[PDB]
């Protein structure tokens, strides 16, 4: 089982990105986001192709959508460290 | 999709009087010019802001691993 | 809020767009500003400073175009109230 | 009887004045708001001295509050005429 592991303030993100959804759409929604983004994590902890490159943000840094987000993140030798979870307002992609 | 925003007294006002003066169709064409100057600000230090934003996330403590069903209990347990 | 008294927050409920919905979203989601409500406060104080040195000009454009909006007219309260009540059922 | 008359733009400033209270506040409070703002300008027609001099707007300008609200008129040999009505936070008093 490939690793996955979340910074504090990734965290602190999924826990506003959950608590926006719930204001808006109610429980079932905001759950069903939270799962789209761990279904996402548990890919990115399996396949190093899918993610992007950021190294224009900072070295080594990688991106991947889900839904209107950006996982924000970094490569381990067993898997991923989310750095992140931002709304896709927030990106800039690679000039 | 709509919000439903308290912008205080002061601001409230301010908001009427240019939408009573017909300057303004509406309490929304006012809040919106406001947010463009916001998204105008800004705009030119988009990548200095994500940056600034990851460099928070290194700096906010060791990672721990993800554990989705206490996440979910906390959410559950916050306000049942 | 003491007994026998109400509540008087005031709020408004707004149409932001698509795109300036994501943007404030996106602002809450990062922990920048606590609520939708704070972003929008930011976005109305840069709107009342971008006007504040120019109220005297603002006021004058304001009276001219009421001075160059036609001749005068007679009031007439009640004609003013039927003509309100015309305009669609009216409640409270 | 002393002279009161609008122009165009003062009575659709009622119109907006009105209908903003309205939305807000329901018939009863809106309509009321009005007849306040009726009693007033029976009143200013009637006695001249309750004008607040504005020629620092614009020679021979008055105006005088009425709730959150400045009524903004001249003076004729009659009467006034009403130029416009304006929420208070559009003013520029005297310095």
């Amino acid at each position: 089982a490939n690793t996955l592991v979340l910074k504090p303030r990734a965290e602190q993100d999924l826990e506003r990105i959950f608590e926006y959804s719930y204001t808006e759409f109610g429980w079932q929604q905001a759950q069903q986001y939270i799962s789209d983004l761990d279904q996402t994590f548990q890919t990115l902890a399996a396949s190093t192709d899918l993610a992007i490159n950021y190294d224009h943000v900072r070295p080594g840094l990688k991106a991947f959508p889900v839904g209107a987000h950006i996982v924000f993140f970094r490569a381990t030798d067993t898997g991923i460290e989310v750095i992140r979870v931002l709304h896709q307002s927030m990106d800039y992609p690679r000039h | 999709r709509t919000m439903t925003v308290d912008t205080g007294e002061e601001l409230r006002a301010f908001v009427e009087g240019l939408v009573e003066s017909g300057d303004y169709k509406t309490n929304s064409e006012v809040i919106r010019d406001g947010l463009r100057l916001l998204q105008e600000k800004t705009a030119g230090s988009k990548l200095a802001a994500l940056r600034q934003l990851i460099d928070e996330g290194e700096q906010s403590g060791e990672a721990v691993p993800w554990d989705r069903d206490s996440f979910l209990a906390r959410m559950r347990q916050k306000g049942p």
